[PDB]
């Protein structure tokens, strides 16, 4: 798994792999890891994939409960559903999760919580199995307030490279933009990504 | 085990080989692992037997009394999310491996669970001991925008694969047809490639045989 | 033997007076509300009365945004039309959660009406002096009003009407449908209907409204939202170029 | 907050009278006339339709109800106990029977079900009886076609044909005249409209009135095919026409 | 709070009666009467049915002659509803004493059981008696045939013929005449039905209003075998006794 | 017939609640309190009756903070209003740790809302004898209430209950009138000082004390403070000024 | 009128008054009197002790509830003895939990706290008890009423029970005299004896009726009785 | 250490012509140890019979389970249960205790009163339903017993050579086993009578 959140000038994009593995045996090569929680809120799952959709599921339920009683929640509360059932289950799920919104007061936002159930806010984050091998590339090449065309490609060729030599991570690169816009769907196959 | 599903133009199907183990041993030589959740919902079940059996009549039968309170034909976005938590619920104890597909007022679907509770959405899956010998089946002959018969046919291929290829597998092909406008159709043992040749021998006892001590006739009537 | 009137038990009528007390509550508000059916959407006019000058307008409200889909309009009082409200928002939130899709309008109606129904057979739980018409567009029996009342009951309409003046609304509903032939207003614009709904109110009240006397509230495909001062403002300049 | 009606709300009177289970009687009386019909080879429950406002849709109201494939029910007298009733009788069909034996429960086990539920609501601390009277009519493999009418103290009674509500003694005293032990689903129908037509002040047509039968199975209304022992539902609600088509020869 | 309307059904009278008690009893006078007779070879059950139509169907109707074990049957006098929730209880009850024990439960134990079940809604729990009379008809193979009553109260006593439900006392005087200790069960099952057609409230005693029942040791078999009267069965006994 | 006031959770034949009416009385017997909405935040100020020499000055403080943010303001039964306020200050805590951000005023609102209609169904508890007003600012403005013991509650721009609220509504809508363009924080504490002290005509007999609080964006930073020291007696003076 | 709206503390009448927090009041009323009063070092506690016959001892009407803090009682003593055991505890927690000597304004929030569940909820009964709480904190000396509706007054002086509008009457005449009392435990005291005598019309305090208590800058509460008050009658 | 295996037994039922048929062992051991002889493992209820394999104090137990909720059925439908329903309540009995199971291995055989068909049924420690139109085995030799049913049995046996058969392939499988033999007991079940035969076999 290579998931990552990246902000920029016009809000946040959220990047992920397709691979979701048995041990040695891809049992699917077409998987979502980008997930919505809220019409502009979107997160990044990494780790089991029975823990990150069951507290997916439930933020999503949260936030909508959120919705008819108090209005459109922040990208803060977003987040601090996700790391209350994170950090309160803390012995009981392996669930990695990048958390990415648009508002329209706040621009774009990303919250990373790890293992441990901590929240730590960042202009971009990286996780998965395959994010170590980023490590030394996004930290050189990242700027803040990037175009939307420079994220993409900041992305791209990021879990590009993560996708090479990560064995759990592959298949497309899906994407998801996040602006005042609204929210847009990307997706790149093997034969572009490969050879950049 | 060995199920598959694939999805079509207008639909999509499930398949299913016969065969029950007790380890190496053979049980049932024509079993059924293709279940009905709803009229127009149906499930092929991986693993563990018994929680397949329970985990699809316990959701069938919750789904029958939700169909019944809403006055509206079952989906199977429901079914799916009514097995996912249960699943999840038991950390995955109830070892039940299951591919769900069926159709509905909003379409035609097909998915797969896992005992953990975790859930996948594709046009093609293969479960079982006899999943990758399938997989490779699909993998290698499946389009976008396949008709009924060829959707049969692929999925019949995928079966044989695992019945040929994978010892937890044998016997006969079950196919599953359903189409978005019609009911669906339940094929049971659409091929039968595996019937046992007629003996060398009959070995009929001649009549007194055995050794009695004793005999007595048994009450039923109260 | 006199305590028959008091908790929800059969009087020697077969009788509940309680729940009928119940009913009796909920016109205390003064407050009329119609709900009418376009081609492919539902509106619900309610008024709209602020008599203190020091409340703030923009609080006083008696519609509720239920779920992204779903909205209701409710008459009685505030308290238990609140109660009510925050009940069905978290019905539909579970409903969402538990069965992958969102909770119908018919559905969300029943489960209100089911529960209205237990505060009329237990003692403990007094029922809600209020009525609850529920309004949306299915993806699957299109534009839909369901309204609940206090004894648990509750059904579909073409059109309908709740209030003090709720009579004098409805007979005014039933006789353009009588005329129409048809079950609904035959409008592709929202904005229309709305002006239908408006014009026909005050037809059967008998009174002029300015953009501050009238509660607009609009359910279209996939979403459910009310209308501002200046969206009814609009509306009432529409109505006025026509008489 | 807690429910403190930790006591029961029916008590004996001197006489020996049972005062809530009474009065709960009377709401049925005060509701709309239904009846059942037992043939030969099906059963036919029947109601009318009372729309309380014209512009309110009658079809999203069924009076009458299925509970099983092959058991179906009808009431008179107060409507959301009813509702509250089905979708009790529909899950006790289920928890107490399906789930332990793979199969629908017995027409008279189920309505020993829904009469449980209903006594209890007369003994149990802080609630009223429910103020219906239930005609339940259904089919099973080992006792055939049977037809059973339930009451708010909980007491069942087997019917050849019967009538709840309004003009119950009337309706009753013209099935008595009618019926005999050799009738056919279609004559039981063809009674059933003459009977109910008495009762129904108003329009007399498929849209005011309800009408359900359990006679034959229903492969087309099965949703599969492919299980030769699977051969569809015995319960069928007849529509608009079905029943519009039937007033012609009346 | 919720004082004001509690009826109190578990208090002392002044004279020391249970209200809800004597209410319950005065409830059953005025249901179907039931008959049970002991003779020297089985014991006879009977039941007149209270309210019947011509259109009620008899062949899959039972009121009051309910099946508790396989050797113990029981005649019911009151509300019918509140019969079937303690004979559940009690065919439960049976179930376990013979999974316990590997044997048939003695006809008392069965007996106290129900009426100890009947006294506790008597003493607490603030709500209603169950408004039933049983008669208990069973064999065990350490009295042999006995015949049992229950009440409301949570009473029990042993009868050689005993009668609940609508006129006890007229019915009570006329088996204290004609009863005898070495009756055959022919002649108990005569006695039973002449008892309630001179009780009858009705015009004639017929086959459409009567529930019959035996529990009789057939001398060609050794066992014990229950027979509940069917319609025809008990039209047949009707015009044999001379009531036609 | 009659009794209708006795139980809590009880409809009278007009479809009222009187133990929710008497709570009321109970109120108007009160002390007068009031809030007044300005141009970027909330003042509440309240009466303090000196019983006697005895009580210490500026000590028996009636105000109350929950949160950070919200300022509470009571009349009635002050038991009842504590009561309030620690379920609100709970309430407020359980919004904080699920989602982060303070509680906004009109989520607040509903919070003591739905507890306070909460005790008009049932018969076991007791409706609030307090009207509760309460208000701060969030993220979108500032905002003012006025809670009732039927759990009704409304956003306000100027907000009045107790023994001089008709005195003080009177005064209050003669501000809305005059300012429409919206008082400033500082003139909002003046005035709030002013309409205590011309309401406390309806309780003229007895000595009092003032107490004024404050929730602005820019005077205090979005956090609710008491009003103290020098900014108190400029209020007290600017009240005594207007009284004659 | 009043008849039927008594039954319990859950009915409010018609005038929106509470009737059973009313009757919980006038056992105050029965019970005997108390005085409290303070300075800005010095808390005082001078309480009368009932005696049910000239046999019988003088009932306790002081309890210590902290180092620094005590409470005098009027009314039901049983009632007392559970809210001053619940104020035992709450100093207790504080000193425990954050090393801190609870403050006597919070303490008087817990009791207020406390008496109101009981006014609300059905089956519970009012407290039949008034309390008088003194201690010195982090904010100097301090005197408090507690009354039975859930009322909680801070004050300089006051009396409590049978008669005691005669002592409340003469300490808000002192007030300018004892509140300056300072450095002085022993005027303060006679200024209470004082103060207690003005509700005198039965009998005159001697040596085993007397109960006297202080806490204050540097003196723990120490509840004095007998001999220990004989050089204050 | 296997539950399975401490007191030894098996179980084999057959289909015939209008016939079913359904035997077992009498062997009740402790380990190596050989206890009793008389250890009957089939029970019925009605005309549906039940065989039991596994531990002992399970058989006991379910049998006394199953006689008291078919005692239970027979007062509230008024009638004996049918093979196939009795198989669903064994089913769903067994897997009430899924993570706390009966360590057995049942045997339903019956013909239903109904339709005459005959009927067997087995079923896993959990519940799972095997219905196979042939043979049902079950218990410590069920290995020796599959591939003795796999070679003997042939369809549509009448009474008296199913008899031959189930007997055969029950006491050559009972001899390549330590834990079961200690002589048989036969039934053989049609539609209006049911024999009972106690066969004479190996006693090591
Ligand atoms: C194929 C699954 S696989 C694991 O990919 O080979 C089949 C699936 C199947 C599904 C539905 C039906 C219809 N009822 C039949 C078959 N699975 C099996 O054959 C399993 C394989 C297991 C997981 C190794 N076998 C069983 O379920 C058998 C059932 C027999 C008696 C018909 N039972 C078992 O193996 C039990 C496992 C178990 C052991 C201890 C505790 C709980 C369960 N053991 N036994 N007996």
């Amino acid at each position: 798994t290579s998931i990552m959140a990246v902000t920029f000038k016009d809000g946040v994009i959220l990047g992920a792999d397709s691979r979701t593995t048995t041990g040695a045996y891809i049992a699917n090569r077409v998987t979502d890891k980008l997930t919505r929680v809220h019409d502009k809120i979107w997160c990044c799952r990494s780790g089991s994939a029975a823990d990150t959709q069951a507290i997916a599921d439930i933020v999503q339920y949260h936030l909508e409960l959120y919705t008819s009683q108090y209005g459109t929640p922040s990208t803060e509360t977003a987040a601090s559903v996700f790391k209350e059932l994170c950090y309160e289950n803390k012995d009981n799920l392996t669930a990695g999760i990048i958390v990415a919104g648009y508002d329209d007061k706040n621009k774009g936002e990303v919250y990373t919580i790890p293992l441990g159930g901590s929240v730590h806010k960042l202009p971009y984050a990286i996780a998965g199995s395959g994010s170590t091998f980023i490590y030394g590339y996004c930290d050189k090449n990242f700027r803040e307030n990037m175009s939307k065309e420079e994220t993409v490609d900041f992305i791209k060729h990021s879990l590009s490279q993560a996708i090479k030599w990560d064995g759990s991570s592959g298949g497309v690169i899906r994407m998801v933009v996040l602006t005042a816009a609204g929210v847009e769907r990307l997706i790149f196959y093997p034969d572009e990504y490969e050879q950049l | 085990t060995t199920i598959v599903g694939v999805k079509f133009n207008n639909g999509v199907v499930i398949a299913a080989d016969t065969r029950s183990t007790q380890g190496p041993i053979v049980a049932d030589k024509n079993c059924a692992k293709l279940h009905r959740i709803s009229p127009k919902i149906w499930c092929a079940g991986a693993g563990t037997a018994a929680d397949t059996e329970a985990v699809t009549q316990l959701i069938g039968s919750n789904i029958e009394l939700h169909s019944l309170y809403t006055s509206r034909e079952p989906r199977v976005v429901s079914a799916l999310q009514m097995l996912k938590q249960h699943l999840f619920k038991y950390q995955g104890h109830i070892g039940a491996y299951l591919i769900v597909a069926g159709v509905d007022p909003t379409g035609s679907h097909l998915f797969s669970i896992h005992a953990h509770g975790s859930t996948d959405v594709g046009y093609y899956l293969s479960l079982g001991s006899g999943s990758l010998a399938a997989m490779a089946v699909l993998e290698s002959h499946w389009k976008q925008d396949l008709t009924k018969e060829e959707a049969i046919k692929l999925a019949s291929d995928a079966i044989q694969a695992g019945i040929w290829n994978d010892l937890g597998s044998g016997s006969n092909v079950d196919v599953c047809v359903m189409e978005i406008g019609k009911d669906a159709e339940y094929l049971r043992n659409y091929l039968t490639p595996n019937v046992r040749e007629e003996k060398q021998k009959s070995y009929k006892f001649p009549r007194g045989t055995t050794a009695v001590l004793k005999e007595s006739i048994v009450n039923i009537c109260d | 033997a006199g305590y028959d009137r008091h908790i929800t038990i059969f009087s020697p009528e077969g009788r509940l007076y309680q729940v009928e007390y119940a009913f009796k509550a909920t016109n205390q508000t003064n407050i009329n509300s119609l709900a009418v059916r376009g081609k492919d959407c539902t509106v619900v006019i309610s008024q709209k009365k602020v008599p203190d000058k020091l409340l703030d307008p923009t609080t006083v409200s008696y519609i509720f945004c239920i779920s992204r889909t779903i909205g209701m309009v409710v008459n009685g009082p505030i308290p238990d039309a609140r109660n009510a409200a925050l009940r069905a928002k978290a019905e539909a939130a579970e409903f969402r959660y538990k069965y992958g899709y969102d909770m119908p309008c018919d559905v969300l109606a029943k489960r209100m009406a089911n529960l209205s129904q237990i505060y009329t057979q237990r003692a403990y739980m007094r029922p809600l002096g209020v009525i609850l018409t529920f309004v949306s567009v299915d993806e699957e029996l299109g534009p839909s009003i369901y309204k609940t009342d206090p004894a648990g009951y509750y059904v579909g309409y073409k059109a309908t009407a709740t209030g003090p003046k709720q009579q004098e609304i409805t007979t005014n509903l039933e006789n353009h449908f009588k005329k129409s032939k048809i079950d609904h207003i035959n409008e592709e614009s929202w904005e229309k209907v709305v002006e239908f709904a408006i014009t026909h109110m005050i037809d059967a009240l008998g009174t002029e409204f300015s953009k501050n006397d009238l509660e607009v509230g609009v359910a279209t495909k996939d979403k459910f939202f009310t209308l501002s001062a200046e969206n009814i403002e609009e509306r009432l300049v529409a109505i006025a170029e026509q008489d | 907050m807690t429910d403190r009606y930790s006591f029961s709300l029916t008590t004996f009177s001197p006489s020996g009278k049972l005062g809530q289970i009474d009065y709960a009687l009377t709401a049925v009386k005060q509701g709309v006339t239904s009846l059942g019909i037992k043939a030969t080879n099906g059963v036919v429950i029947a109601t009318e339709k009372k729309s309380s406002s014209p512009l309110a849709m009658s079809e999203t109201l069924s009076k009458v109800s299925l509970l099983t494939p092959d058991i179906g029910a009808v009431y008179s007298g107060m409507g959301p106990d009813y509702r509250v009733l089905v979708d009790k009788s529909r899950k006790v069909a289920h928890t107490s029977y399906k789930r332990i034996y793979g199969e629908y429960p017995p027409t008279k086990l189920l309505v020993s079900e829904v009469a449980k539920i209903m006594q209890e609501a007369t003994q149990s601390g802080g609630v009223r009886p429910f103020g219906v009277s239930l005609l339940i009519a259904g089919h099973d493999e080992f006792n055939g076609f049977s037809l059973y009418q339930v009451d708010p103290s909980g007491s069942y009674f087997p019917w050849k044909a019967t009538a709840i509500g309004k003009g119950s003694v009337a309706a009753k005293t013209f099935l008595e005249k009618r019926w005999n032990d050799e009738l056919e689903l279609e004559d039981a129908i063809h009674i059933a409209l003459l009977t109910l037509k008495e009762s129904v002040e108003g329009e007399f047509n498929g849209d005011t009135i309800e009408l359900a039968i359990i006679g034959d199975e229903n492969p087309d209304l099965l949703g599969y095919t492919g299980i030769p022992t699977d051969k569809g539902p015995r319960f069928r609600k007849l529509t608009s026409q079905e029943i519009n088509d039937r007033l012609e020869a009346l | 709070g919720s004082r004001r309307y509690d009826s109190r059904t578990t208090i002392f009278s002044p004279e020391g009666r249970l209200y809800q008690v004597e209410y319950a009893l005065e409830s059953i006078s005025h249901a179907g009467t039931a008959i049970g007779i002991m003779a020297s070879d089985g014991i006879v059950l009977a039941a007149e049915r209270k309210v019947t139509s011509t259109l009620l169907e008899q062949d899959t109707s039972t009121e009051k002659l309910y099946k508790l074990n396989d050797k113990i049957a029981v005649a019911v006098a009151g509300l019918t509803a509140d019969a079937e929730i303690l004979i559940n209880t009690a065919r439960i009850h049976a179930q376990n004493y013979l999974k316990t024990y590997n044997e048939d439960i003695p006809v008392e134990i069965l007996v106290r059981r129900l009426s100890d079940i009947k006294q506790g809604y008597t003493q607490h729990g603030g709500l209603r008696p169950f408004g039933v009379s049983f008669i208990y008809a069973g064999y065990d193979d350490r009295y042999g045939y006995q015949l049992y009553t229950s009440n409301p109260s949570g009473n029990y006593t042993g009868w050689k013929a005993i009668s609940v439900g609508a006129n006890t006392s007229a019915a009570q005087t006329l088996l204290q005449m004609d009863y005898k200790d070495d009756m055959k069960v022919d002649d108990a099952i005569e006695l039973a039905l002449k008892t309630l057609s001179k009780t009858t409230d009705s015009s004639a005693l017929t086959y459409d209003r009567l529930e019959f029942a035996t529990i009789r040791k057939g001398a060609n078999d050794g066992e014990v075998y229950q027979k509940i009267f069917k319609p025809q069965e008990i039209k047949d006994i009707l015009v044999k006794t001379g009531i036609t | 017939g009659t009794g209708y006031d006795l139980s809590n959770s009880v409809f009278s034949p007009d479809g009222r609640n009187f133990q929710v009416e008497y709570a009321v009385k109970a109120v108007e017997n009160g002390t007068t309190s009031i809030g007044i909405k300005c141009n970027d935040g909330v003042v509440f100020a309240v009466e303090k009756l000196i019983t006697s020499k005895l009580l210490v000055p500026q000590k028996n403080v009636k105000i109350q903070v929950v949160d950070r943010h919200i300022g509470c303001v009571y009349s009635g039964l002050i038991p009842d209003g504590r009561h309030l306020v620690n379920r609100g200050r709970e309430e407020a805590a359980s919004f904080k740790k699920l989602y982060k951000t303070p509680i906004p005023i009109p989520a607040f609102a509903d919070r003591l809302g739905q507890y306070v209609q909460a005790h008009t169904l049932y018969n076991s508890v007791r409706p609030f004898g307090v009207s509760t007003i309460f208000g701060g600012v969030d993220k979108n403005g500032a905002h003012l209430y006025m809670l009732e013991p039927s759990g009704s509650y409304w956003g306000y721009k100027g907000a009045a209950t107790g023994k001089g609220r008709q005195s003080a509504k009177a005064e209050l809508e003669k501000l809305v009138d005059h300012h429409p363009e919206g008082l400033s924080a500082r003139e909002a504490v003046k005035q709030a000082a002013k309409i205590i002290y011309l309401a406390h005509e309806d309780n003229k007999e007895k000595d009092f004390e003032l107490e004024i609080s404050w929730c602005s964006l820019s005077e205090t930073n979005g956090l609710h403070k008491f009003v103290k020291g020098d900014l108190l007696q400029e209020a007290i003076d600017f009240a005594q000024k207007e009284i004659n | 009128f009043r008849n039927n709206y008594d039954g319990d503390t859950v009915t409010f009448s018609p005038t929106g008054r509470l009737f059973q927090v009313e009757y919980a009041l006038e056992a105050i009323k029965q019970g005997s009197v108390t005085v409290g009063l303070r300075s800005n070092t010095h808390a005082v506690l001078v309480a009368l002790k009932r005696n049910a016959d000239e046999l019988s001892s003088y009932q306790k009407k002081i309890i210590k509830c902290d180092e620094h803090m005590g409470l005098s009682l009027a009314g039901l003593a049983p009632d007392a003895r559970v809210l001053s055991n619940y104020l035992r505890q709450q100093c207790n927690y504080s000193s425990l939990v954050f090393n801190r000597k609870l403050a006597v304004e919070r303490a008087g929030h817990l009791l207020c706290d406390k008496a109101q569940k009981n006014t609300q909820s059905y089956g519970g009964r009012p407290y039949g008890v008034g309390l008088l709480i003194i201690g010195y904190d982090k904010s100097g000396a301090h005197l408090l009423e507690f009354q039975p509706s859930g009322n909680v007054t801070e004050l300089y002086g006051t009396a409590i029970g049978a008669r005691s509008q005669g002592a409340k009457t003469y300490l808000e005449r002192t007030l300018d005299t004892f509140i300056k009392i300072d450095g002085n435990p022993d005027e303060l005291i006679k200024a209470g004896v004082e103060a207690i005598s003005q509700s005198l019309r039965d009998e005159s305090l001697t040596v085993d009726n007397l109960s006297i208590a202080i806490v204050g800058k540097d003196t723990p509460f120490t509840i004095y009785d007998g001999e220990a008050v004989a050089k204050y009658i | 250490s296997d539950p399975s295996s401490i007191n030894g037994g098996i179980v084999v039922a057959m289909t015939g012509k209008d016939c079913v048929a359904i035997a077992c062992d009498l062997r009740l051991g402790s380990q190596s140890l050989g206890v009793s002889n008389k250890f009957e493992k089939i029970f019925h209820y009605g005309h549906v019979f039940l065989g039991i394999t596994g531990l002992a104090t399970d058989v006991t137990t379910l049998n006394e389970m199953f006689r008291y909720k078919t005692n239970l059925y027979k007062l509230k439908e008024e009638r004996a249960i049918e093979p196939e329903t009795f198989t669903q309540l064994v089913s769903s009995s067994l897997y009430e205790r899924r993570f706390g199971p009966y360590f057995v291995g049942p045997v339903v055989a019956g013909i239903n009163s109904k339709s005459g068909k005959p009927f067997i049924a087995g079923f896993d420690l959990i519940g799972c339903i095997d219905e196979a139109k042939d043979f049902i085995v079950s218990g410590t030799a069920s290995d020796q017993l599959f591939g003795m049913c796999e070679s003997l049995y042939e369809p549509n046996l009448e009474p008296e050579d199913l008899f031959e058969t189930i007997s055969q392939a029950l006491l050559n499988a009972a001899d390549r086993d330590a834990l079961s033999g200690w002589g048989a007991v036969v039934y053989i079940i049609k539609k209006d009578e049911v024999v009972k035969r106690y066969l004479k076999m190996r006693q090591d």
